[PDB]
RNA sequence: UUGAUGUCACGGAACCUUUGUUGUCUUCGACAUGGGUA
RNA sequence: UACCCAUGUCGAAGACAACAAAG
């Protein structure tokens, strides 16, 4: 007979579970099986299926109970109740049959020999051991024994590594399943005890059960008595609309919406405020789908909505990976396998006495995150994020026990200054750190805060090209700062309290120097122990030990709450205290320029609706998240590391060019390498005053047309910053005190920070246009060890030699073209950015800009300053400024012209089209194959819209569409008409022929908002516009007397008068089946372009009934059976048009109409092909780059692959504004009056390129001449006609400065040759009598500005800057010599540029204006565009006149 | 200039030719590699000269079957070059060369359409990568085991489809032998794969010779030893071949020429101890002793002479074999003194302790006695004495002032384990005793031996 | 779903390296439509 | 199957290209 003792185990932490092993591999020779012997096991119902439940082996509980009994017997001198306990026997002869042998020392309490092998009665400890099944430990399983699909259903496997102390890098790793105690806290089992077991043995067993504090890797208390459907819909929407390049952007943006469901309502609109956003209104649209999902009853919960967003983003990411070939993950060659400790099989035990003194000290506090933290835990099913944080199953942030123990061990080794060079396995290590750690108990903790982590984008910059390295782009989940974790630490030992090492470590933690998470180099994981309380319990005392046992050591919630009432406040004072190894350095950065830290994903969900916004981080203020603008620690660390590396050298080689393998340079010794941790840690920098971001609009200007380039119109939202109101950026970084006491490292850091303080290293992106300029940088806390290092008139511009003769009776064109030279100089390797090269110039150029004519630089943030669009002058914090981007582009154009270079901005893929005028085209019909056209023999006109016959009534829908043949009588005599039935008037001379009808609808319409001759002569009321084109009939005749020219006059409800002058359709007959002509794909592309132009026409007739079939019915491709006019060669067709007079599409893109050297160095694909077959390969870029390298402009101003070497800053007004028009308020001299401009219309390349002839090339670069039509505009009159300008929704009213306004700006140049700097200065200052053009309405006389160089400063060294005003003539001479070397005296483009830059002299006012459309529209009597088309501007000699500067087009 | 190399490759490229495709693939891989690591060659901002023809050539090359076949041929060519040039290259050069081959092939081996040449080269690349790890100390590197296991996995894919693949069967067995050397057990099907090799001949590789030797020792048959003996002795690695032939002669009962083959292997031996020959030589000596063949007593002494003339885990085992093989007590003292770095000399023989014998030998030399009895060889079991030392050492650290009891037991254990310390016959009374201990005996108090403390009868001095 | 006279697995920080960055003037005039007459 | 022209209106671009992790 026996007795059953029910056992219940309650877990207070996530316990560890080992993976299921095959029955043959459950032996001593399997390292993984032996390693997981201390963990919970997994049971499989069937050996071939993972379904099963977890359980805990009873042998593990028996071992824990035996260890607890040894400890208790050591405490009580080996006496339980009245009986005495022998030491016990832990030695067996057949050691090979035991799976595991004891490695630790056996505690000793008596010096007597163990009990005899055969004896009448055994000691209670021997009875517990089982020598006398007296005590059988049953297995522990879940209550009710449920079933789960697999181990992943109850927990997630997590990687645990072993970090080398010396290097700070993981030596190896191993994995284990962690099962959260919240989901599975209870495991139930039984203990069967024989009736012959003594009462003392039972009491010892009960005390050992109550004394067992941990099991299976966790502290325990033992008691005895839709998303996929949405993803499919979105993918189908993207595929149907042919917008699949936005898949990853949509994935990231949708995953960013998991913070709250209210973000869907705040998704950005288009720039007109309508639902036409390029992302959310692609389709039902994506915005509507997201809005429906947010309003779903199920997704009302925050957690369910977050899960929906995460799943949708993951599905879209997986779909986007399929577009690039699939999801391919690079795997480590070696070292990505788990390492398991191998225990040593020891023959005999090892008795060690630890004494009867044992005191347990409990420390309870809080660990508050002072910085964002990152505990790495990658989920194999989450591919979207590269770096992921550790979270609990309920999405709460977790402070793992393993990480806390590792950090504690690291800090103890740091305090002792003696690394533990021990290996897994063998007898326990006896070093002081290991001895302390074997008595340390830390509890796994989690946080109440559960908001989604923020994702930070990170990149690596190529030091040579200055751009992103190949494959260097990744995300990073970051836990917010301010999160509070409960902290409980217990030390059990023989000391009177905590060890001095532990006291010192805890005091370091209480000071805020608790670096406990990964990514510490970027300021991650700095905690502070707050509200710490401690108490020491003397377990040696019998009463205290009994009280400890009765309450289970106060491990549970109620026990812990009871124990916290008797904890003394504070921490023990360390007798031997050693100062922390890390020191904090405060940074104060002042910036007088806009700052942006790009966050493209946040800009896609922001209501502002911009291309990119600045980076913001979230602080955890209890249960709420606070967004704060900040400068990323990664970006600042990268900037500082680049500053250090580009200055110093290792054995004559710059630190930027080293591979850092087997390297001991100062870069690897301060910032670390891939083989060791760094010795400096940078934190986020926050702004002292929170600024409101402002939106700046940008556009790219084509070098040929002079207008906005296609697809290139953007804006950014940086943090505003001006000299009047600088941006104050504050923060701190931590440097190890061994580095801070090294003079060489302090010198290196001081040199780098002095270079940063001098403005050589701007912070953030878009530094080329004046962003991120650093005015000063302050350092405190270093005791001046690092802060120690941080500490002639310009010659007049030459007079111009260009002479332009202006005549009063002549009218000149607003713009002319500069014909480039045939030769473009290119170099394959530009200057690298990895160092300051010798023979290169670095510094700043201080310039002064003076306006010579009124200047218009609009502030387009508000388009209703004064429908009609009104703009004010650009301002930043109530200060009139000119953005650096406009100046950069203006100077770049002149630099590209002076140094004959490629057209940097040029729409190469544009395909031109020209209208036909009123013979080679022939009728045809597309064959059933669709690749051939069969020629028709002759055509006749079929009257359809007069009252002679009833063709619309008699004929059929198929017959009207032309799909089926028809029979109509045709007459030839000239009289070419085809009536279906012979008219009753003339019944003689008709012949019947079979053919097809080409009916496109009444489309020859003349529409106007005024009344013409035909409308005036109409008698009666004009009929309303009919709703069907089949019901339109002729109402009047243009030639009434002869009863010809039938027209249909109608009036619209909006006041438009329509005159349709078409009444006949064409009849195609006598088809030739033997004259099939092949359709090349080139002709198909041309016809597709013709259809695209037809369907997208701003000047189209408002009523669709007056459009052709291709435009009215939205024809998108050529189909079988179509009736078209075509021209053909011997075997193939050339041009296809749908109507008699239509557009002629160019055979080649406009990129092929210029020299192959003048095209952009890195441009698009103009050759016949797709180029999409090489997307997944790195050689596709080589087909988009010029074979010879980069032109001088692309080497200086940069390309997509090469960073530029010049930075243009904002230009600020120096004096009080002098406005062109006084304001309405005389008391406010800082705002000007409104002036209304004429219509600004798109440049037309078809004017410069008259036709398809190969003699028609790209004329060159467009420059606008200087004149004074702004006076006429100020008077309120049109510059061309002289009539008053009328307000319309298409023209603009602007606030413009006047002449005499001075601006000041600086240009920063790096690694410039002397000729490059000379040519840049030449392009800036130009010459006396020459001027630039800047801003809006350049063709109207606005924007003539002059730039004067005031000072040039050169960077001789990191510490010394020298004045460079003396070397300006030498630089100019070297630039001119370089120009002569490239082009030996054949500098004709320079003269043309100087003629176009020539500014009119005194008492010399040229008459410059665009011609009117027709001479009847010009009161001055000058010929219009139509008259010039066949007059002085014939296609034969139009480009010659357009490329000759100041060529009159009129002789009034 | 990688771009110029690609242009040159595309200038004259024929897509039916293996060499041109291999060169083009190598150029493209090198260009991509230089792009990835952000070298100085990333400053090349130029492109390809003839866009319409270069695009067509690249499109033809990037077609699936041509690209897949060219990758395997390129990997095989690099592996062939490495096998001949491995002696010339250094460790870093060899390590970088092998890892380049693995990366070039690893991106394609994951599919099911991969050819056997892709798997054979990748498995062979991993096998040679794992051989570059020098075993330092007793702990075997954990990445050598991973490399051999990774090579086996690639071979298992081919072997499942084709059980009798000639090349795949060798590499699978080559890595399986390495796993046993590291300490891992033989794979689950080692007996099957080894027996499939019986219907095969040597590929002249020296690793094949030891494969058939293991087959000889498993099935007890001697039907392959005759083929081994009739080999070419003009090869560079004659020492390894001679050692194998000695094993073949031993199973054929050619006892006379075993010494001759062993003499050449010992006399002509590589200087470096990291060579696998040294490990094989020690196993050869252990094999003779395990089979009770009274011949290892001569080879071991000769091997020690060469080893002394020239860390290595087997090195201490080699000294142990020389200590046991030598029957002269005076000579055994010199062997023990090398490792340490009335006179009583101590040497701890770990090999004999593992077998249950008295691994602790005490060498006492009394000059006043006759030459026949001048040297005495006293043997003791130090397993129990060592355990007593560990108990005192841990008790001293954990519980100070309570370890006096353990120290007394430890001192008494010395006399119980070494009864020849208080005997007048072993050591005459009233004479000084010099201590030169070995192993943990340096920390063991020898002058404090208690039975009566030792210093009451003799004086003690210590020499490190 | 373990045997038992022997489990330091609280014996092991997923750790270390990486700048959301490069390139771009809020700019600008001639086009759109397809027939009619003999 | 040879000639003849007629009408006077209207905004465009709204991001694009590369990197999408590698050691
Ligand atoms: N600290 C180090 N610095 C430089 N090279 C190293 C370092 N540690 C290892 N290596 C080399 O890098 C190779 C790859 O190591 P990885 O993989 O951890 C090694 O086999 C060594 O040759
Ligand atoms: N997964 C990886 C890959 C590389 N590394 C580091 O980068 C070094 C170079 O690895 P590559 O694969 O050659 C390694 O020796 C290691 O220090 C790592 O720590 N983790
Ligand atoms: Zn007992
Ligand atoms: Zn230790
Ligand atoms: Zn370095
Ligand atoms: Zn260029």
């Amino acid at each position: 007979m026996t007795t059953t003792m029910k056992i219940s185990i309650e877990f207070l932490e996530p316990f560890r579970m080992t993976k299921w092993q095959e029955s043959t591999r459950r032996n001593k020779n399997n390292k993984e099986f032996v390693r997981g012997q201390a963990f919970a096991r997994w049971h499989r119902n069937k050996k071939d299926n993972t379904k099963g439940r977890p359980y805990i082996t009873g042998t593990l509980l028996r071992s824990a109970v035996i260890r607890s009994a040894e400890n208790l017997l050591t405490l009580s001198d080996g006496k339980i109740s009245e009986k005495t306990c022998c030491p016990g026997k832990f030695d067996t002869e057949d050691k090979d049959r035991l799976l595991q042998l004891r490695q630790r020392s056996t505690l000793r309490w008596t010096d007597k020999n163990p009990c005899p092998d055969n004896a009448e009665t055994y000691c209670p400890f021997c009875e517990l051991l089982g020598r006398s099944f007296r005590i059988h430990f049953g297995n522990l399983s879940l209550p009710g024994k449920p079933d789960f699909d697999g181990p992943k259903a109850i927990g997630s496997q997590r990687v645990l590594n072993r970090v080398d102390f010396k290097s700070g890098k993981a030596h190896d790793f191993f994995k284990a399943y962690e099962v959260d105690h919240t989901r599975f806290p209870r495991f139930e089992g039984e203990i069967t005890i024989d009736n012959k077991v003594s009462a003392e043995a039972r009491k010892l067993l009960c005390d050992s059960l109550k004394f067992t504090d941990r099991l299976c890797g966790a502290l325990c208390v033992i008691r005895f008595d839709l998303a996929e459907k949405t993803a499919e819909q979105i993918i189908s929407i993207l595929d149907d609309n042919k917008k699949t390049e936005y898949t990853r952007l949509l994935a990231d943006a949708i995953r960013s919406l998991r913070r709250s469901s209210k973000l869907v309502a705040g998704l950005p609109k288009d720039h007109d405020g309508k639902d036409d956003h390029y992302l959310w209104d692609i389709g039902v649209t994506i915005r509507q789908i997201l809005t429906t999902s947010a309003d779903t009853k199920e997704l009302k919960n925050a957690g369910k909505w977050r899960e929906f967003c995460e799943k949708l983003g993951e599905a879209l990411y997986l779909k986007s990976k399929d577009m690039s070939g699939g999801l391919k993950i690079t795997r480590r060659i070696l070292g990505d396998a788990e390492f398991h400790g191998k225990p040593d099989r020891l023959e005999k035990s090892r008795s060690v006495s630890i004494g009867s003194v044992l005191k347990e000290t409990v420390v309870c506090g809080e660990l508050v995150a002072k910085t964002p933290f990152f505990f790495g835990a990658i989920d194999e099913d989450a591919k979207q994020t590269d770096l992921q944080v550790l979270l609990t199953p309920d999405n709460k942030y977790r402070l793992p026990r393993s990480a806390v123990r590792g950090i504690l061990r690291r800090d103890l080794q740091t305090y002792f200054d003696s690394p533990c060079n021990a290996e897994l396995g063998g007898r326990p290590c006896m070093c002081k750190t290991c001895r302390i750690m074997r008595g340390i108990t830390v509890m796994d903790a989690r946080s109440e805060y559960n908001a989604p982590p923020e994702i930070r984008h990170r990149t690596r910059i190529n030091p040579f090209t200055g751009t992103v390295a190949e494959g260097a782009l990744f995300n990073m989940e970051v836990a917010p700062e301010g999160i509070v974790f409960p902290f409980q630490l217990r030390y059990r030992g023989s000391e009177d309290g905590l060890p001095d090492a532990l006291k010192t470590v805890l005091k370091w933690w209480a000071e805020g120097q608790a670096f406990m998470s990964g990514a510490a180099s970027t300021g991650k994981g700095r905690f502070r122990m707050e509200n710490a309380k401690y108490e020491t319990l003397d377990l040696s005392d019998e009463n205290q030990r009994n009280d400890y046992l009765k309450n289970w050591g106060w491990r549970d919630e109620k026990g812990l709450e009871e124990l916290k009432k008797r904890l003394n406040s504070g921490l023990p004072e360390p007798g031997n205290y050693r100062d922390p190894k890390w020191h904090e350095i405060n940074v104060s950065i002042e910036m007088a320029s806009p700052f942006i830290n790009g966050d493209p994903i946040r800009a896609a969900v922001d209501k502002r609706g911009t291309d990119v916004v600045t980076f913001v981080k979230y602080k955890a203020e209890g249960e709420e998240a606070k967004p704060v603008c900040a400068y990323k620690a990664e970006s600042f660390r990268g900037v500082i590391r680049s500053a250090v590396a580009r200055i110093h050298m290792e054995d004559g080689v710059p630190l930027t060019e080293l591979t850092h393998s087997d390297c001991e340079c100062l870069l690897c010794q301060i910032f670390g390498s891939e083989y060791e941790a760094g010795k400096i840690r940078f934190e986020d920098l926050v702004f002292e005053s929170d600024p409101e971001p402002v939106t700046f609009d940008h556009v790219a200007i084509d070098r040929f047309t002079g207008g906005a380039a296609d697809k290139k119109k953007f804006d950014d939202s940086p943090l505003p910053g001006s000299p009047a109101r600088p941006l104050m950026l504050k923060g701190s970084f931590w440097i190890r005190r061994d580095v801070l006491e090294d003079e060489e490292y302090c010198k290196a850091l001081g040199k780098a920070l002095a270079d940063v303080n001098n403005g050589l290293y701007p912070l953030g992106g878009k530094s080329a246009i004046g962003y991120g300029q650093v005015k000063s940088l302050g350092i405190k806390g270093d005791d001046k060890r690092i802060s120690r290092l941080m500490n002639v008139a310009v010659p007049e511009k030459p007079k111009t030699d260009a002479e332009v003769r202006i005549e009063a009776e002549k009218v000149y064109y607003p713009h002319y073209f500069v014909e480039p030279h045939k030769k473009v100089e290119r170099e394959e390797k530009p200057c690298g950015h990895q160092k300051f090269h010798e023979g290169r110039l670095t510094g700043k150029i201080r310039c002064k800009l003076i306006t010579k004519t009124p200047l218009i630089v609009p502030d387009t943030s508000n388009d209703d300053f004064f429908y009609h669009k009104s703009y004010a002058f650009f301002r930043l914090h109530k200060q009139i400024m000119i953005p650096g981007s406009e100046l950069r582009g203006m100077v770049s154009s002149v630099y590209e012209t002076v140094t004959n270079s490629c057209f940097r901005i040029f729409d190469e893929t544009k395909r031109l089209s020209w209208r036909m005028d009123a013979q080679d085209f022939l009728p045809g019909r597309v064959t059933a194959d669709g690749k051939h056209i069969q020629k028709f023999s002759e055509t006749a006109r079929v009257p359809f819209y007069d009252k002679t016959q009833k063709h619309f009534d008699i004929l059929d829908e198929q017959e009207i569409a032309g799909e089926k043949p028809v029979r109509m009588w045709v007459k030839r005599f000239r009289y070419q008409k085809a009536f279906q039935e012979i008219p009753e008037n003339d019944p003689d001379g008709w012949e019947c022929k079979e053919g097809y009808l080409h009916v496109v609808g009444p489309s020859k319409v003349e529409f106007s908002d005024k009344k013409g001759d035909v409308i005036n002569n109409f008698q009666g009321t004009l009929p309303s516009v009919p709703n069907d084109w089949k019901t339109i009939r002729t109402n009047d005749f243009k030639n009434r007397k002869r009863k010809n020219e039938p027209v249909f006059c109608c009036e619209d409800d909006k006041g438009n008068y329509y005159t349709m002058a078409k009444y006949c359709e064409t009849f195609f007959f006598d088809l030739k089946e033997n004259e099939e002509y092949e359709i090349p794909e080139k002709a198909r592309i041309k016809y597709k372009e013709l259809l695209r132009v037809y369907n997208n026409n701003p000047q189209a007739v408002p009523e669709s009934v007056f459009q052709s079939r291709v435009a009215r019915e939205n024809v998108e491709k050529l189909k079988s059976g179509d009736l078209v006019y075509f021209k053909h060669n011997e075997k193939y067709v050339e041009d296809i048009v749908p109507v008699r007079i239509s557009r002629t599409v160019d055979d080649r893109m406009i990129g092929k109409r210029m020299s192959a050297d003048l095209r952009p160095c890195h441009g698009d694909w103009v050759e016949d092909g797709d180029l999409s077959a090489l997307n997944a390969y790195p050689e596709k870029r080589l087909l988009l780059r010029h074979p010879k390298g980069l032109c001088p402009a692309c080497r200086l101003f940069g390309t997509g692959s090469y960073k530029g070497r010049v930075r243009f800053g904002f230009a600020s007004l120096e004096n009080d504004p002098e406005w062109l028009i006084p304001g309405k308020n005389p008391g406010d001299p800082f705002h000007g009056g409104p002036v209304m401009l004429s219509l600004l219309e798109r440049p037309r390349p078809t004017w410069s390129i008259p036709g398809s002839d190969n003699k028609f090339k790209v004329p060159g670069r467009k420059f606008y001449v200087h004149h004074h039509a702004w006076k006429t505009i100020k008077d309120g009159n049109h510059p061309t006609t002289g009539k008053a300008i009328e307000q319309s929704p298409n023209n603009r009213t602007v606030e413009a400065l006047a002449g005499g306004n001075s601006f000041s700006f600086e240009i920063a140049f790096e690694n410039l040759k002397e000729w490059e700097l000379g040519l840049l200065i030449h392009s800036l200052q130009l010459e006396k009598g020459l001027a630039h053009k800047l801003g809006m309405a350049k063709s109207m006389g606005f924007g003539s500005v002059e730039i004067d160089v005031e000072s040039v400063r050169l960077r001789k060294d990191w510490k010394q800057w020298r004045n460079g005003n003396s070397e300006i003539p030498n630089w100019l001479g070297k630039g001119f010599a370089k120009l002569k070397e490239w082009f030996r005296d054949e500098l004709d483009f320079i003269e043309n540029l100087k003629k176009l830059l020539w500014f009119p002299e005194g008492d010399q006012a040229p008459r410059v204006c665009y011609p009117m459309l027709r001479k009847k529209d010009d009161p001055n009597g000058n010929s219009g565009y139509e008259e010039l088309k066949d007059g002085e501007f014939k296609k034969e000699d139009r480009q010659k006149k357009l490329t000759t500067p100041w060529t009159p087009w009129a002789s009034s | 200039n990688p771009i110029r190399d690609i242009q040159d490759r595309l200038k004259t490229a024929k897509f039916d030719n293996k060499d041109d495709m291999m060169n083009l693939a190598s150029s493209l891989y090198k260009y991509e590699k230089q792009l990835m690591d952000s070298s100085e060659a990333t400053l090349c901002q130029q492109g390809l000269s003839n866009r319409p023809n270069s695009f067509s050539q690249l499109s033809q090359f990037r077609d699936s079957d041509i690209q897949s076949k060219a990758g395997g041929q390129t990997g095989k060519f690099w592996q062939n070059e490495y096998e001949a040039c491995k002696n010339f290259q250094t460790h870093k050069e060899r390590r970088e060369t092998l890892e380049q081959i693995i990366r070039f092939l690893q991106n394609g081996a994951e599919e099911k359409d991969a050819d056997d040449l892709l798997l054979k080269t990748l498995a062979r690349a991993y096998f040679h990568r794992g051989l570059l790890y020098r075993p330092k100390g007793f702990s075997v590197p954990a990445r050598k085991v991973e490399a051999m296991k990774k090579a086996i996995a690639y071979c298992e894919i081919i072997l499942d489809k084709n059980e009798e693949e000639s090349e795949a069967l060798r590499i699978w067995l080559y890595a399986a032998m390495e796993l046993r050397r590291c300490g891992e057990e033989y794979p689950e099907n080692f007996a099957e794969k080894l027996f499939y090799l019986a219907n095969d001949g040597f590929i002249s590789e020296l690793y094949d010779i030891r494969l058939f030797l293991e087959y000889t020792e498993r099935e007890e048959d001697n039907n392959f030893l005759d083929m081994i003996l009739q080999e070419n002795q003009d090869r560079e690695r004659l020492f390894e071949l001679c050692l194998y032939k000695a094993r073949a002669c031993f199973h054929l009962n050619q006892l006379n020429d075993v010494r001759i083959y062993g003499e050449s292997a010992i006399d002509n031996a590589p200087g470096a101890f990291a060579d696998p020959f040294w490990d094989e030589l020690v196993e050869f000596i252990r094999m003779l002793r395990n089979k009770k063949s009274e011949l290892w007593k001569e080879i071991a002494i000769k091997a020690w002479d060469k080893c002394r003339e020239k860390y290595w885990a087997r090195q201490r085992e080699l000294y142990d074999l020389a200590f046991m093989a030598q029957d002269g007590i005076e000579k055994k003292t010199r062997i023990a003194d090398s490792l340490k770095s009335i006179a009583v000399h101590f040497y701890l023989n770990e090999l004999e302790s593992h077998e249950g014998g008295k691994g602790g030998h005490a060498l006492i030399y009394d000059p006043q006695k006759a030459e026949k009895d001048q040297w005495q060889d006293k043997s003791f079991d130090y397993k129990e004495l060592h355990r007593k030392f560990l108990e005192w050492q841990e008790n001293y650290i954990l519980n100070e002032e309570g370890s006096a009891d353990f120290l007394v037991t430890l001192c008494r254990e010395i006399e119980k384990a070494m009864p020849f310390l208080f005997k007048s016959e072993v050591i005459p009374e009233d004479r000084p005793v010099l201590w030169i201990p070995h192993g943990f005996l340096h920390r063991l108090p020898l002058h404090a031996a208690m039975k009566e403390i030792f210093w009451e009868r003799h004086a003690s001095r210590y020499l490190p």
